[PDB]
């Protein structure tokens, strides 16, 4: 699933700024 | 038409009167532009309490007032380090936006002050925590639920981008909600006064337009493509572009090709493609009817705007707080003590703070 792949990408906790 | 007479007549007067509302909105930001506010406040006021949340700059601590015993968010930066991070003109200009603004759902700054090590921000405390929290905690928000925060950014948005204030920063992480379940925005950092075009690539990944990446200049329509993110991270509970690695999701972003769940009702579908537009020339928001064209589609048919503004609509959801100085919806971090320096650091670049 879509949501399965978000998992897997690992950005599922608070993001940085560039 | 799509509207009839009384139905015209009646948006066209409101968006007349939005009009004058911002004009005036306008003059006054620009009188505290131009004459901002400083040193109203020392640090021995407060009694500091606990760590709300940490960055680079520094620390943002929930603090008291010794003598109003009012509660306040505190942030805290240290003039070198923002040197060394080449964040100077940045952190000026935080302070600089924060004291002229004024609008319900942007941080209310007290306070400001600095002394030989820092920089200190005296806020109204939010107490509900991050957006960020609560969407995770529960994976996604109702379309009703994210459609209220939405109407809030929409409005936001209205009101800044009138100042000719560019945001670049929208992200769950970067919105709190307040005791009353409503959004508060705080983070500046980012901002500009853009009256035309600019060209900085900053922001987060996922949050990127895709003139942001591009080496083209952008205008303030970045900000109505990353509304359309944050709508669709809010229903979703994940954001359209994603991939281990930013410049993967760059790739994605300038593709622009979106798929959206298939619990996401077709006016919601119909709205994101319209702001996830890749090209500048179609964005809603960026249209000859601006941010009409937003307020006016079908997904917001429900949303009373005026009530949205006057906070009478009943949020869906009510943090819980156990108390003043409750944090409970916050993380928690390691404790520090503030030490202050008996040599005056970094004090020529931080005149105007
Ligand atoms: N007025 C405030 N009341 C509570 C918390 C506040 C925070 S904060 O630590 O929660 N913060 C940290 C930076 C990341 N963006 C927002 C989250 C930052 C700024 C103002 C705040």
């Amino acid at each position: 699933t879509t949501y399965a792949d978000f998992i897997a990408s690992g950005r599922t906790g608070r993001r940085n700024a560039i | 038409g799509h509207m009839g007479n009384a139905a015209a007549a009646k948006k066209g007067s409101e968006q007349e009167s939005v009009k004058e509302f911002l004009a005036k909105a306008k003059e006054e930001f620009l009188k505290k532009w131009e004459s901002p506010s400083q040193n109203t406040a020392q640090l021995d006021h407060f009694d500091r309490i606990k760590t709300l949340g940490t960055g680079s700059f520094g620390r943002v601590m929930l603090v008291k007032h010794k003598e109003t015993g009012n509660h306040y968010a505190m942030k805290i930066l240290d003039k070198q380090k923002v040197v060394k991070l080449k964040q100077i003109e940045h952190t000026l200009n935080e302070k600089r936006i924060l004291q002229a603004v004024n609008f319900p759902f942007l941080v209310k700054l007290e306070f400001s002050f600095k002394d030989n090590s820092n920089l200190y921000m005296v806020m109204e405390y939010v107490p509900g925590g991050e957006m960020f929290s609560h969407l995770r905690r529960i994976g996604r928000f109702s379309e009703p639920h994210a459609r209220f925060y939405a109407a809030q950014i929409v409005l936001t948005f209205e009101y800044l981008h009138s100042l000719d204030l560019i945001y670049r920063d929208l992200k769950p992480e970067n919105l709190l909600i307040d005791q009353q379940g409503y959004i508060q925005v705080t983070d500046f950092g980012f901002a500009k006064r853009v009256k035309g075009r600019t060209w900085t690539l900053c922001g987060t990944p996922e949050y990127l337009a895709p003139e942001i990446i591009l080496s083209k200049g952008y205008n303030k329509a970045v900000d109505w493509w990353a509304l359309g993110v944050l709508i669709y991270e809010m229903a979703a509970g994940y954001p359209p572009f994603f991939a281990d690695q930013p410049i993967q999701i760059y790739e994605k972003i300038v593709s622009g090709k979106v798929r959206f769940p298939s619990h996401f009702s077709s006016d919601l579908k119909d709205l994101l493609r319209n702001l996830l537009q890749v090209d500048l020339t179609k964005r809603f928001g960026n249209l000859k009817n601006g941010v009409n064209d937003i307020k006016n589609h079908k997904w917001f048919a429900t949303t009373d705007w005026i009530a949205i503004y006057q906070r009478k609509v009943e949020a869906p959801f009510i943090p819980k707080f156990k108390g003043p100085g409750d944090t409970s919806n916050f993380d928690d971090y390691e404790e520090e003590e503030i030490r202050v320096s008996i040599n005056e650091k970094c004090g020529k670049e931080f005149t105007e703070f």
